[PDB]
Order: C-alpha cells, then sequence, then structure tokens
C-alpha cells in the first residue's frame, strides 16, 4: 500500500508496524497495530468521501 | 428538479476517532504491596502465637484431668 499504491491509497496517511524478533509475539503486535492504523485510514476515508458516480 | 442527494459526510466533518493504545498504569508501588503483605503476616503471627499458647495451657489442663482420674 506504500510502495506500489493502488486506488486512493496515496491520499491517506498511516503507519506500517515493523517487528524486531521475527517471532509470534512481534507478528501479533504488528497485527494489532495494523488494526489501529486501519481505524485511522477508515476515519480519513469517511471524512474524504467525494460525490459522483460509482 | 431537486438537488443531487447522496450519502455524504456532514458539513465540516466527523468528530475525531481514537485509534492509539490506551493501557493506563493504575497500580501501586512495589514497596506498598510488599509492606502490606509483611504487615499482614506479622499480624497473623502475633494472633497465632497468642492462640497457640492458650491452646497449650488448655491441653495441659485436660491432661491433668486425665492424671487425676487415672488411679
Amino acid at each position: 500500500r506504500k510502495t506500489q499504491p493502488y486506488d486512493v491509497y496515496d491520499q491517506v496517511e498511516f503507519d506500517v508496524p515493523i517487528g524486531s524478533r521475527g517471532d509470534c509475539y512481534d507478528r501479533y503486535l504488528c497485527r494489532v497495530e495494523e488494526m489501529r492504523q486501519s481505524l485511522r485510514i477508515i476515519s480519513q476515508c469517511l471524512n474524504k468521501m467525494p460525490p459522483g458516480e460509482i | 428538479a431537486s438537488k443531487v442527494k447522496q450519502d455524504m459526510p456532514p458539513p465540516g466533518g466527523y468528530g475525531p476517532i481514537d485509534y492509539k493504545r490506551n493501557l493506563p498504569r493504575r497500580g501501586l508501588s512495589g514497596y506498598s504491596m510488599f509492606a502490606v503483605g509483611i504487615g499482614t503476616l506479622l499480624f497473623g503471627y502475633w494472633s497465632m502465637m497468642k492462640w497457640n499458647r492458650e491452646r497449650r495451657r488448655l491441653q495441659i489442663e485436660d491432661f491433668e484431668a486425665r492424671i487425676a482420674l487415672m488411679p
């Protein structure tokens, strides 16, 4: 979504969670933080919905 | 003849949406909990010391009752 964006992903701001140990705990933390960043993106999408055809 | 009506965000915008972590501290110091534990132990020790001394006295009394009845 950051390096090769599609749709309007280049118009929203979010963070990419990065791990350090490569274990199950780091991936769990990454997925939780990804949920939080998804909430952030959802807020931006709600506030930036344009009019027009679908 | 009417305006274009569509599902849109309200004029202005939406209220802020919280996303950051919230895990408040909500805890006592370590010294506090350790002190509470030690004080509870000391109170229990004092109570048990008194009670066990009384129990020893009672045991001696009933042993002497047995001694009196033995012959």
